[PDB]
RNA sequence: UGAGCCCGGGUCGAACGGCCUCUAGUGCAGAUCUUGGUGGUAGUAGCAAAU
RNA sequence: GGGACCGAGGACCGCGCUCUGCAAGGAUGCUGGCGUAAUGGUCACCAGCGACCCGUCUUGAAACACGGACCAAGGAGUCAA
RNA sequence: GAGACCGAUAGCGCACAAGUAGAGUGAUCGAAAGAUGAAAAGCACUUUGAAAAGAGGGUUAAAUAGCACGUGAAAUUGUUGAAAGGGAAGCGCUUGUGACCAGACUUGCGCCCGGCGGAUCAUCCGGUGUUCUCACCGGUGCACUCCGCCGGGCUCAGGCCAG
C-alpha cells in the first residue's frame, strides 16, 4: 500500500476456510407459520417469506393482523409449526427487492443542543410502507380463506400448566 | 469608577433577564455536581459538552457563540480533577453587536 | 489503526496473590511468600485445604509477559529523552512518567508523547488543564 | 464520587479541650459515654447528680463489678458505680465550652454535645503508674428548620 | 576489531544502555536506527551503518558510516538530504544504502516511514491544540496548597458568615428594603419594627 | 510463578535513584534472645512496702 | 442428525484431492452491542464445599517435652596464618 | 593530617551535667539522655478558671513546626461510619449482596477536485562549511515537479464482548 510497513506486524497465514451457503431446516419452507422467541416481538405468530443467507429469515406478519412489519429473523430463534398458508398471488419480485441486506441496514449549533437528548422515535418510511402493503395484500386474502387462521395469527404463543415442549409438536 | 466602566462597558442601561448555560470539561464525570451549579442561578441549562468519549470535542470559543445564537446571556464551564469541581469559569456572551466579554476563573477548593 | 499492537489474548493463570502461612494471625508476618521449612507444615505437605505454593507452572505466556491489559509494556520515562527512544516503539510500549518527575517536566514530556504516538499511564497526576 | 459530611459551621460549634488531666481513663471514658448527645442542662444536672451520689452511671465496656442498684433501672444496666472525680472534671470542660459559646453568641439554651472523645495521656514516669486522660468535647445548637414557601407556577 | 568491541559493549558496559526488567534492552544512542541494543542495530560495533535523522527544521537525512573515516570521529557520518515525497525518499534509501546489510535497508525505510508519519500527526494535533485552546498548566505548589488551605480556615473564622448573614438580613429589613407590607416577614413582626 | 518492582492520592522538607563492576558489620518468628515501647489480667486483687 | 469444550500458528514452500479451487502443514465470514459505564479492584458480610498451632526435640511412628502476651530496632559459619 | 569505618539500641561507658546521676561498709560497679524555626519573630491582647489546661486573636512560607517542639511506623487506644455475632475465631476454592474507588481503540491514513503559500522545482545568480561532493544561507520566480494549508466529495482501516 501507501505505507512502508513500521513495524514487525506480520501477515497471517492464508487460512483455508471457504463460505460455503447454508442449508435450513426441512421444516423452514416459504408460508410455514413461525413462533417468534425473542425479541420485542417474543411469542409472536408470523409467516416466513423467504429463507435468506447465513441463518437469517425473512419475516412478515402481516401487519394489519399482528402488527409485526417486514423484518429478518435468526432461523436458531423461530419454532417452526405444521401450518403452511398458500403462497399464491404474492409478488415474488417484491419479496427478491427486500432481501437485498441494503434493505433493512440503511458539529454544528444543531449538534451541540441535542447532546444527551433522547432522539424522537423515526416515523415509518414511505418506501416501506407501500412495499408492506403490496406483500400483505394477497398474502391477506389467502389467509382468510383458511378458517381461524387469521385469529391463530393475530394470537400469542404462552406456556400453560403441563405443558412440556419436549412432547409438544408444533 | 470611570476607568472600571469604559473598560468594561457591558458590565456596568440594565441587564436583560439572565440566561445560562452550564457545561463542563471535555469528557466529563461531574455532571450531578454540574447540575447542582446549574441549580444555583435561575434559569439555568445543563448540557454535556461532550456526548460520548470518542466523540466531537468542542471548544469553548464554539460554545460561546452557539449560546450567543441561540439567546443566551452567559456560559459557565466547571473544569474537573480527581472527579471533583475544581475551576469555575465565566464567560459573558452579552447581546447584539457586542462581542463576547470578560471571561472570569475561579478556583474552587472545598 | 490507532491502538496496541496486535497480540494473543492475555491469559493469567491466577490472579490471587500467594500470601504467606500464618501471616493472618501474625502482625510481625509480612504477605511475602516464604517457603515453609518444616518437615510436617501442612503448606509444605501440599495438603488440601490449605495455601498454595508458587511454581513455575504457573508462569505466564511469554509473548504476554510484562504486558499490560491494554497491551503494551511498560517503561519509565524520566525526561524527554526517554520518551524519543519509544519512536520505533509506540505499539509495544508505554510511557509511565516516573514519580520523581518534577511538574514542568511532566507537561514537556506529555507534549512529546502524544507527537510521538506513545501512550502515557500516568497523564494527569500533577497537571491540569486551562481554558 | 462520595463526599465526606460535613462539619458544622464554627458559628454553630463551641469547643473545649482538656489534655493530660490527672483522672483515670476508664472511669472518664464511661462518664462521657453517658452524657454524649445530650442536652448541656440535662448533663450539668446529671454530673452534679452523681457527685450527690443520686443519679449513677453505666460501666460497659470498663465495667469492674463495684455496684448494682436501682440507678441502673434508668439505663438497663446492671453494672452503676458513682465517679466524682470523672463528673467533676467533666462538669468544669461544659462549663468552660458555655463559656466558649456565650463568648461567640451562641444561645445557651440550646447547646447539646454533638461530639466528646477521650483518649489516653502520656503515663507518668515515677512500679506504679497513673491513667491520665486527654478530653475533647465540642457544642453545637440543635437543628432550626424553617419553612419552606410554596412553589410558583410559571 | 568489530567484534572484539561488540564483546565489550553487549557483556562488560555501554553507556547508551538501559537496562529495563521487561525483557528488552534499549540504546540511547542518537545514531541507531531502532532504539534496542543488538548485534544488528549497534552504531558502535558495525563500522558499516545508516541512520535515518529529522533536523529541527524538518528536513528527514540519512546518515553513513564508513569503515575508513572511523579514526575520524568528527568525520564518521556522511549526510544526504531525503526527498520530501515519500516515494523518491523509500527509493533514495535503496541506491545509498546499496550493497549494504539488508537489515540497515529495513529499518532506515522504517525509520524514514515513522519520522514522516509523527510529522503529520504533529501538524493535526497543533491545528486541533490551536482550535481547542486548552493547555496543561501545572497543578498548584505543595507550598502554595499549604498557603492558602492555612488562611482559608483562617478567613472562615473571620467571616463568620452566618452572624453575617443575620445582621445584613435585618439592617434590609430596617431600611425598608423589602418595602411597605414586606413579602419576606409575616405582619405582626413588621408591626415590631416601628 | 516468587523474593520483590513501578505508578496514582495524602503527608513531607533536602537530598536520592537505574546500569555495569568492587566491597561487606548485608535479608529473621522463634534463641525461658537483648534494649525500648505497649496490652489482657483489671479499675481486679487490696490500701502491706514504694509513691 | 443433536450437544458440549477448544481455535494453538501467522507471507509462500509439504502431502494430497472430487483440480477455473478444496474440509489438503492449527477460524474465517456476516451481523450486533460497548462510555452518567463495558469491565475490573479492595473491603465488610452471607452462602456451598474444604481445612488440627507453628518451631524444636525423641521415636518406626504418633503421643509427651521445651519455646511462643504483642510490636519496633538489634541479632548468630566471620577474619588471619 | 587522613579513611571503600560507625552514624545516636550504632560508634569509646560518655556527640549532652559522664566516670556524671546512682548503688555498695568498702574494694569496686556504673547508666539514661542529640534535631523548633532561616530568624524567637518563643503566642501581645480579649476571655473561661487554680492548670505542665482551653476558646478567640496574633507570629511565621508552615504552628496538625508552640521549648510535650524535623519526619512521626507498628503494637496499643478513643470517637464516628458500615456489616456481622444461637457453645471459638482466623484460612482455601467459588459466587452473590452492599459500600467506596478506577475508567475501555492514543480512537486515522489514503485518493480526487479547486484555490493559496512554500521549496529538496529552474541545466537562474551570489556566498559559506566541508568527509571535495555533499550540505547550509541570501536573492530571483512558478514552465514543470514535489510538499504543506484551506473548502468540498470519497475510500478503507481499526479495541473488547456476543449471536
Ligand atoms: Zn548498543
Amino acid at each position: 500500500q501507501k505505507w512502508y510497513p513500521a513495524e514487525d506486524e506480520a501477515q497471517p497465514k492464508k487460512v483455508r476456510k471457504a463460505v460455503r451457503p447454508w442449508t435450513p431446516r426441512k421444516s423452514l419452507q416459504p408460508g410455514t407459520v413461525l413462533i417468534l422467541l425473542a425479541g420485542r416481538f417474543r411469542g409472536k405468530r408470523v409467516v416466513l417469506l423467504k429463507c435468506l443467507d447465513q441463518g437469517v429469515l425473512l419475516v412478515t406478519g402481516p401487519f394489519k393482523i399482528n402488527g409485526v412489519p417486514l423484518r429478518r429473523v435468526n432461523a436458531r430463534y423461530v419454532i417452526a409449526t405444521s401450518v403452511k398458508v398458500d403462497l399464491t398471488g404474492v409478488d415474488q419480485a417484491k419479496i427478491d427487492e427486500v432481501a437485498q441486506p441494503k434493505y433493512f441496514t440503511a458539529a454544528s449549533e444543531e449538534a451541540f443542543f441535542k447532546q444527551g437528548e433522547k432522539p424522537q422515535k423515526k416515523p415509518v418510511s414511505s418506501t416501506r410502507a407501500a412495499d408492506q402493503k403490496a406483500i400483505d395484500k394477497a398474502l391477506i386474502a389467502n389467509i382468510k380463506k383458511v378458517d381461524m387462521l387469521a385469529s391463530y395469527l393475530a394470537s400469542s404463543f404462552s406456556l400453560r400448566k403441563g405443558d412440556k415442549p419436549h412432547l409438544m409438536k408444533f | 469608577p470611570d476607568s472600571l466602566t469604559s473598560q468594561f462597558p457591558n458590565l456596568f442601561e440594565p441587564p436583560p433577564v439572565p440566561k445560562i448555560l452550564v457545561t463542563t470539561g471535555i469528557n466529563g464525570t461531574i455532571h450531578k455536581e454540574a447540575e447542582e451549579i446549574a441549580s444555583i442561578f435561575p434559569n439555568a441549562t445543563y448540557i454535556r459538552r461532550t456526548a460520548h468519549r470518542y466523540a466531537y470535542k468542542y471548544s469553548v470559543r464554539e460554545i460561546a457563540k452557539f449560546a450567543k445564537n441561540r439567546g443566551y446571556t452567559a456560559l459557565l464551564v466547571v473544569q474537573e480533577d480527581q472527579k471533583r469541581p475544581s475551576r469555575l469559569v465565566v464567560v459573558h456572551l452579552n447581546g447584539e453587536g457586542v462581542p463576547p466579554g470578560p471571561t472570569l476563573t475561579y478556583t474552587i477548593r472545598n | 489503526m490507532v491502538a496496541a499492537k496486535k497480540h494473543v489474548p492475555i491469559v493469567k493463570k491466577r490472579t490471587k496473590r500467594f500470601m504467606r502461612h500464618q501471616s493472618d494471625r501474625f502482625k510481625c508476618l509480612d504477605s511475602a511468600w516464604r517457603k515453609p521449612k518444616g518437615i510436617d507444615n501442612r503448606v509444605r505437605r501440599r495438603f488440601k485445604g490449605n495455601l498454595a505454593m508458587p511454581s513455575i507452572g504457573y508462569g505466564s505466556n511469554k509473548k504476554t509477559k510484562h504486558m499490560m491489559p491494554s497491551g503494551h509494556k511498560a517503561f519509565l520515562v524520566h525526561n524527554v529523552k526517554d520518551v524519543e527512544l519509544l519512536l520505533m516503539h509506540n505499539r509495544t510500549y508505554a510511557a509511565e512518567i516516573a514519580h520523581n518527575v518534577s511538574s514542568r517536566k511532566r507537561i514537556d514530556i506529555i507534549t512529546r508523547a502524544k507527537q510521538l504516538g506513545v501512550k502515557v499511564t500516568n497523564a494527569k497526576a500533577k497537571v491540569t488543564t486551562e481554558v | 464520587v462520595r463526599y465526606a459530611a460535613t462539619e458544622i459551621a464554627p458559628t454553630k460549634s463551641a469547643r473545649a479541650r482538656g489534655s493530660y488531666l490527672r483522672v483515670s481513663f476508664k472511669n472518664t471514658r464511661e462518664t462521657a459515654q453517658a452524657i454524649n448527645g445530650w442536652k448541656l442542662q440535662r448533663a450539668l444536672t446529671f454530673l452534679q447528680n452523681v457527685i450527690d451520689k443520686k443519679e449513677a452511671v453505666p460501666m460497659r465496656r470498663y465495667a469492674g463489678s463495684t455496684g448494682r442498684t436501682a440507678q441502673g433501672k434508668q439505663w438497663g444496666v446492671s453494672r452503676a458505680r458513682w465517679p466524682v472525680k470523672s463528673a467533676q472534671f467533666l462538669i468544669g470542660l461544659l462549663k468552660n465550652a458555655e463559656a466558649n459559646a456565650d463568648a461567640k453568641g451562641l444561645d445557651t439554651g440550646n447547646l447539646i454535645i454533638k461530639h466528646i472523645q477521650v483518649n489516653q495521656a502520656p503515663k507518668q514516669r515515677r512500679p506504679y503508674m497513673s491513667n491520665p486522660c486527654h478530653i475533647e468535647l465540642i457544642l453545637t445548637e440543635a437543628e432550626e428548620t424553617v419553612q419552606k414557601s410554596e412553589a410558583v407556577v410559571r | 576489531s568489530d567484534e572484539i568491541v561488540w564483546q565489550i559493549i553487549n557483556q562488560q558496559f555501554c553507556a547508551f544502555k538501559l537496562k529495563t526488567t521487561k525483557g528488552q534492552n534499549f540504546c540511547r544512542n542518537e545514531y541507531s536506527v531502532s532504539g534496542l541494543c543488538n548485534r544488528q542495530s549497534c552504531p558502535l560495533a558495525n563500522s558499516r551503518y545508516a541512520t535515518v535523522r529529522q533536523s529541527p527544521k524538518g528536513t528527514i537525512y540519512l546518515y553513513i558510516k564508513t569503515i575508513e573515516r572511523s579514526h575520524m570521529p568528527s568525520k564518521w557520518w556522511e549526510k544526504i538530504k531525503l526527498s520530501q515525497n515519500y516515494q523518491k525518499a523509500l527509493e533514495q534509501i535503496d541506491q545509498r544504502l546499496q550493497f549494504f546489510p539488508k537489515f540497515l535497508i529495513h529499518k532506515c525505510k522504517q525509520r524514514l516511514t515513522r519520522l514522516v508519519q509523527v510529522a503529520i500527526r504533529m501538524r493535526r494535533i497543533a491545528a486541533e491544540e490551536a482550535r481547542l485552546g486548552e493547555k496543561l498548566v501545572p497543578k498548584m505548589a505543595p507550598k502554595i496548597k499549604k498557603r492558602e488551605e492555612a488562611r482559608e480556615r483562617k478567613a472562615l473564622a473571620a467571616a463568620k458568615l452566618e452572624r453575617t448573614i443575620e445582621r445584613e438580613l435585618l439592617d434590609r429589613l430596617r431600611q425598608g428594603a423589602y418595602g411597605d407590607q414586606p413579602l419576606n416577614c409575616n405582619p405582626q413582626i413588621w408591626k415590631k419594627v416601628l
